């Protein structure tokens, strides 16, 4: 994190989401095969 | 004399590698090479310019595939020898080359010069204990249980049916035509771009392969579901998209019973079976129509055995009955009989030592082979 | 001499100087040169027809603002040079340019002569050991400590947006637009005008910098408060009058995702995230819109996070998950990741040596810019 | 019966991606030749007397081209907004080109080779219903060009402004498997030359200004012998002029620019470069055929323009090619015009009469009559 160290500088973005995402929603065949004469 | 031999199946598809006595290859991964096709510019990424197995699966869209064997004829060595390299890698099985005898299974009708280059890698680059190359065929039906039955083995880079009586292959009868699975997926590539869904690249070809896998149909009576308007049944590909098939599902593997369609002068797979008895003598024509067992991965196909069925009633004489035999295990059919056979005390006698290799070089593969 | 290298952020706004090993830059001073333009008639008077930094920030009436550099292109070379003789004046670091090495960021897709005339700088005027250019997007993954994720910077000068997986990052995929925040502070002025508040001078267009900063907020709907016509916030000048920004304070900063507005034919902020990540292979695309990581000033806008994800969502393929993280040191972010790099044991090995300069040219910096 | 609709001169219409070429049969050369693009004003009109419509197309659009955002309908040979492709088609029987009834004449499309069944599908319904045409005839590129020369036999390598292709015939028969087709094309390689241009420091973001970017890749652009070898070199900067009278310094941008079609790689697309779809396309053939379509081999398209293409090609392909191999590269005069005017010569030809599909068979069968009849 480092707030301390980057406290000092005036361009830091703070009150503001780290992320912004979107919502989460929700056999093979046998043989055997014969036919007679 | 060593601990226990490894069983290695060189599938033009996929490798199955596992231990003689294991029910199941433990250990199987695709035979092609990934290599990173996009510049390394930050520290900390992914190391090594080779990827193989499930770590080539995963980041499949940074890496150029390279096959290095096509219908089971090896063109790269290079590539060939770090993949089975890779086999006593910490990833697959993580054992000692020199330790563990090997047992290979190669495709039938195949050159000698690969047989020789092949045992040269496995006594001089991993002084293995000694070598023993089996037939395809042979080995699927001792998994199956049937000493006499011809073997329909349809692979991803050859199709042969081979009519083998008391463990014995008839040398005359093989019959092999290059037409494989690999031939299925290039040829629905064909009609997905006609239809309009571009698949140019070697990473695209892999999905287009798992469509082909997932979505393919052999109709009863082709020109019947010509002629009827499909559903277009959807598939979601990786991205989040989704593709209409269509026609194009049953009509992509056609192919395998009409060679006419890609344009090669060869007989179908249900005139291979069929000719290959017809070639044999009369006296084991009648067992060899009763005892018919199908193997390889193009036989997994929905309907295979109805469509197969109907095609050799056509092909076959009359009065004949027909009884095909399709285990559940089709894939490992020919890794199981390996495992069987090296188990039998026989394959002590039977498989070439590293000092007999020394002694009369490619001559001792040749000798105890044939 | 192995001392600390000096990280320098050639940003188009403010400059960002310090040591390898300083968790923030100690020393950050506008990019512009100001010059008096009023006469000297009294003895006593501020010395210099010079003004860098602090002393133009408080005599900034006096003095006439010009920017050397325009979209990430050094426009004034004469002025640049005595910019960075500022960066090791008294003031700011004070340190000797030949005992320390020198660490440069520069924008993606700059002119080749814009990279080749400023090494000449370092090499020639300043006797530096060894001098790195490093790209704005890579030194944003080092700073967030992630090797995969679309880095979209917006700056003052230029917006570009550069997809890297795993630390291999796609020169084709690589998008950059002239539209950044100078160009939007130019573009408010337009309103003011229409409001009836006059800002010809170079020195007061620095007080629409100021409110630009100030009051602006992203809608998540457009059309809603151009329709509506709320109460016009007031802002205090620093004579004390007050002005009402009124409808201008939202309806300038648009101009991001429309370009159209000023006129030019280019792409949306929104487009450009998106379309760069479609022109990536399929594998990867999802993971692109999992991993997005904004960077540069024109971010801090209020509810551009919220806007932008809308916008995304819109273009995205449906049902794909997106997580867009940013850094709440977002303007700050470039400059600590090059002090990271800097820090880092292999980057001896990365820079240019001045003897290796002198050797090759400009060619051996045009080979190891990437 | 005798003077019906069917005995009109039919018009030739060749669908080509960069410029439209139409014609009547018989005619020598294509008569109406304009850009395959749709103009709209960008600008607002304020003052009364000034270009009346919204949609400018040809020579209109030509003239004004600042005024105007250009908006390519068809790309790859892939018809992407088909109400601007209608309204183009609409503008073939205008009073500016041809003049005359779409339901007098007869028409003759000329479509790439391994196009969508639905691009094609979709068009004829247009020319079948929006235009109650006589008869329509949907005709190879190949063929055509193989008409125009006046050989039964010999491999065409047509590179288009959408997309190149090379499609093997011997003595009439096309080996419909044998065919390749690359979308990389004309149209991608400005877009590649405009990568340079900007690495130079010379900005064209405006669709009209990409007109001028187009202008620049014809007038000045090479393809060397050797390509490392002015790649290493620094050479001199040709200087070029742009409309409004500033001199631009292009530099090596020149030929490096084009090499994009023997080296796909340079944009990023893993494909077959140009010299490797010519071989291979040969190379699957039967081995009878293979030495005749070395011996046989048709250059088309306007990709084929470029200084020093023809010496590059037969430099690549005599090193794919197998040894003593005689290799003869034919290059008509009128390489632009030569998809057209086998067109003319086709439809000119007394067996055209059975080759076309009426009206009525299209609205008995469908889609079917179209998809039959055709190749
Ligand atoms: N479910 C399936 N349906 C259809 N074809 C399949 C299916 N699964 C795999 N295949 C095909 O079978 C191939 C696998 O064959 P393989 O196991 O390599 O055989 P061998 O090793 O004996 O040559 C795959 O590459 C694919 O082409
Ligand atoms: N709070 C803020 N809200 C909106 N825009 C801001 C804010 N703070 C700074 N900016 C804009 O961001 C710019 C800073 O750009 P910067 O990241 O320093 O440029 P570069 O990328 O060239 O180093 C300022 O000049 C201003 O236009
Ligand atoms: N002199 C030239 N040098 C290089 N390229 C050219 C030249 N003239 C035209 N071209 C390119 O060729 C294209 C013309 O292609 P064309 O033959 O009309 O193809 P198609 O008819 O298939 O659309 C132009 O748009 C341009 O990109």
């Amino acid at each position: 994190m480092a707030d301390p160290k980057y406290a000092d500088l005036p361009g830091i973005a703070r009150n503001e989401p780290d992320v912004y995402e979107t919502s989460d929603l929700p056999g093979y065949e046998s043989g055997e095969y014969e036919m007679l004469g | 004399i060593a601990n226990q031999p490894v069983v290695i199946d060189n599938g033009s598809g996929v490798i199955k590698a596992g231990f003689a006595g294991d029910q199941i290859p433990k250990y199987c991964f695709p035979n092609y090479v990934g290599r990173p096709k996009h510049v390394r510019v930050m520290a900390g990424a992914l190391e090594g310019d080779i990827f193989i197995g499930p770590k080539a699966e995963e980041h499949r869209g940074l890496l150029s595939i390279r096959y290095p064997m096509e219908h089971g004829i090896v063109k790269d060595w290079n590539d060939m020898e770090r993949i089975w390299q890779y086999v006593y890698s910490k990833d697959q099985l993580q054992t000692f080359s020199e330790e563990h005898p090997v047992l290979l299974t190669e495709a039938p009708l195949n050159p000698r010069k690969n047989r020789e280059r092949a045992a040269e890698v496995f006594f001089e680059t991993f002084n293995v204990p000694a070598l023993f190359i089996s037939m395809q065929a042979v080995l699927s039906l001792y998994a199956t249980g049937r000493t006499t039955g011809v073997v329909l083995d349809s692979g991803d880079g050859v199709t042969h049916a081979v009519p083998i009586y008391e463990g014995f292959a008839m040398p005359h009868s093989i019959m092999r035509i290059d037409i494989a699975g690999r031939d299925v997926s290039r040829f629905l590539r064909l009609y997905l771009r006609k239809e309009g869904y571009d698949f140019h690249s070697s990473s695209e070809f892999e999905i287009v392969k798992a469509i082909k896998e997932r979505a393919c149909y052999l109709s009863i009576n082709p020109q019947k579901d010509e002629t009827l308007e499909t559903e277009k049944a959807q598939y979601y590909l990786p991205d989040g998209s989704t593709i209409e098939i269509g026609p194009s599902r049953f009509r992509a593997p056609e192919l395998l019973f009409r060679p006419d369609l890609i344009g090669e002068e060869s007989e179908g797979i249900h005139e291979v079976l069929v000719f290959a008895i017809q070639k044999s003598d009369m006296d084991l024509r009648r067992t060899l129509f009763s005892n018919i067992v199908l193997s390889g991965g193009s036989t997994l196909f929905k309907g295979f055995g109805d469509r197969l069925l109907s095609e050799v009633k056509k092909l076959a004489p009359k009065d004949v009955k027909i009884r095909i035999s399709a285990p559940q295990e089709r894939l490992y059919s020919t890794w199981i009989g390996g495992s069987i056979l090296a188990s039998l005390d026989t394959f002590k006698k039977m498989w070439v030592s590293k000092k007999e290799y020394e002694e009369d070089g490619a001559r001792s593969i040749h000798r105890k082979t044939f």
